[PDB]
């Protein structure tokens, strides 16, 4: 009863994001791509810092 | 229970690409401006460490 409550809350959050429209879906995809590239640079920076130590 | 917790992982992983955006498209565009700016900056923030390594 906690588990499908958590999945119901997650699906409600996803639906509330889907209310905004396809422009916000494009924003979701764009920020996902930007944050994936951002984490790609961040992990490389952290790995170089660990190598330098 | 086990299969619900297993299928939670891809659903939560896809949901993780949604919590970083507030429900306001105008402010979303306003801060996506600096999102593009910080991407262009961290494409250059890795440059000076490589420059100090090479020099």
């Amino acid at each position: 009863h906690l588990q499908e409550q958590d999945m119901e809350n997650s699906r409600q959050v996803l639906n509330s994001y889907e209310v905004l429209g396809e422009e916000f879906d494009r924003l979701v995809k764009e920020y996902t791509v930007l944050k994936q590239a951002t984490e790609n640079k961040r992990w490389a920076l952290q790995e170089f810092s660990k190598v330098y130590r | 229970l086990a299969r619900l917790k297993q299928q939670t992982i891809p659903l939560k992983k896809k949901l993780e690409s949604y919590l970083d955006l507030m429900p306001n498209p105008s402010l979303a565009q306003v801060k996506i401006e600096e999102a593009k700016r910080e991407l262009d900056s961290i494409e250059a923030e890795l440059t000076r460490r490589v420059d100090m390594m090479e020099l």
